[PDB]
């Protein structure tokens, strides 16, 4: 099973889910930055906090591509953490089997 | 049509009008309707001129200083030759003042019978107003 504990069966893993929803991949953005003013913005931001996440994630596309200083800055944070060296640790004072497998 | 052939009649009695209106029989007899009709248009045309930029032409109601304004313009407008120290000319020279003065906004156009007459939008217009970052966000 999972971390969750949720059951795991082998079979759903063959196909991806998203594949029986083949609507999705013919979308395209509607790019709500465009023509927005603060009223706009906020009835955006209302919506979203009721579950209607794909105006604000469109916002946040265009807000990411349209202003270059913030992508600048949330382009260097990320690529701070691109850089970084990283391993795989056994747990505390772990067997031999744990270790193999890490 | 600010004033009537009754209104002719009951402002400058019907003798008058009948003496003015008549130009076919001597001594006059009947009222020509359709000189008292002419007379009363040129009147209303006058007025509509002086009246155009502050208020809607097709007034639904008279107020009552147009009609008083419209018959003695119209009884001014029956005399064949008019001269200039004509008691009737000074009448319709005081009227034109009192019009002039509406026009100029210094005279309020009055009261019909109950409800005040319908200027027009001309001061109304305003560009439209961009207040956005102001409407609560």
């Amino acid at each position: 099973v999972d971390v969750y504990g949720n059951p795991i069966r082998t079979q759903q893993l063959r196909e991806p889910q998203t594949s029986r929803l083949a609507g999705l991949a013919k979308e395209f953005a509607q790019h709500p930055a465009k023509g927005l003013t603060p009223a706009k913005l906020a009835r955006i931001l209302v919506e979203a906090e009721q579950g209607n996440l794909q105006a604000q994630a469109e916002l946040f596309m265009d807000m990411e591509e349209r202003d270059a200083h913030l992508f600048a800055e949330m382009s260097k944070r990320k690529r701070a953490i691109l850089g970084l060296d990283w391993a795989v640790e056994p747990p505390r004072n772990a067997s031999a089997a744990e270790k193999a497998d890490a | 049509s600010y004033c009537t052939l009754a209104d002719l009649i009951e402002q400058y009695s019907e003798q008058k009008i009948r003496e003015v209106s008549d130009r076919v029989n001597k001594p006059a007899t009947t009222i020509d309707t359709v000189i008292v009709d002419r007379a009363i248009a040129d009147a209303d045309s006058e007025i509509d001129l002086h009246l155009h930029g502050r208020y809607q032409l097709p007034l639904a109601s008279v107020p009552t200083a147009l009609k008083r304004i419209a018959c003695g313009l119209a009884y001014a407008n029956l005399h064949i030759v008019l001269k200039e120290e004509n008691p009737v000319y000074k009448t319709a020279e005081h009227l034109r003042k009192l019009l002039s003065g509406i026009a100029n906004g210094k005279l309020s156009l009055a009261l019909d019978a109950d409800g005040k007459p319908a200027p027009v939008a001309n001061t109304v217009q305003i560009s439209e107003g961009r207040n956005d970052w102001g409407a609560d966000w």
